[PDB]
């Protein structure tokens, strides 16, 4: 199937006409996602399959074909682009400065940016273009608002 | 059975729209991956 880098919507046909569940990147032939819009299934492209290869419930995360590949980290100072990719709608991309999680084990930097649940999956990118992690795990804060946290895996 | 479809290039744009906030919030994350709120 199709294994050009690149931003992809992750699709089903199991529910009422083809509904758009999450979002992935496909890099050096591995696809990228996180782990609830898939749950571990497998995968198709065009006539190809693709299968898990890694994956965690916790993370939040899973790649297809080969192991995780997406390494970069956001700065802690910059501002940073999403490239939202939101149900029936083109591929755009939002800049903000992130803020950040403070857990019991280290910070996390978050995002403040409310999409459809359907856009979980979409790469947040540095300004030299590459992946700093995925949107679409987060939380809801006091006045209802929408902050995920910058996701990103670790490159064995 | 689910079915990719590209949607483009991951590339930096120009002059984007600038938009949300920076929060800075305490959070706990459970061993099913859900973050929450600490108060
Ligand atoms: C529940 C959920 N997970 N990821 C998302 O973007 C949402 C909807 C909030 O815009």
């Amino acid at each position: 199937g199709e294994t050009t880098d690149g931003v992809y919507r992750v699709m089903t046909r199991r529910l009422l006409g083809s509904t758009q569940v999450g979002v992935g990147v496909m890099q050096e032939g591995v696809f990228h996602t996180m782990w609830h819009v898939t749950k571990g299934a497998a995968l198709r492209s065009g006539e190809g399959r693709l299968d898990p290869y890694w994956g965690d419930v916790k993370q939040d995360l899973v790649s297809y074909c080969g192991p995780w590949k997406l390494d970069a980290a956001w700065d802690g100072l910059s501002e940073v682009q999403l490239l939202a990719v939101p149900p029936g709608e083109r591929a755009k991309n939002i800049q903000t400065l992130p803020g950040i999680f403070k857990t019991k084990d280290g910070d996390i930097g978050a995002v403040a940016l409310d999409y459809p649940a359907g856009t979980s999956g979409s790469p947040i990118l540095d300004k030299c273009g590459r992946v700093i992690g995925l949107y679409g795990n987060g939380v809801v804060i006091k006045n209802g608002s929408y902050v995920s946290a910058i996701t990103q895996g670790k490159r064995e | 059975d689910m079915y990719i479809e590209r949607a483009g290039d991951i590339t930096w744009e120009k002059d984007a729209e600038v938009t949300g906030n920076s929060p800075r919030l305490d959070v706990a994350l459970d061993e099913s991956g859900d973050f929450s709120l600490v108060e």
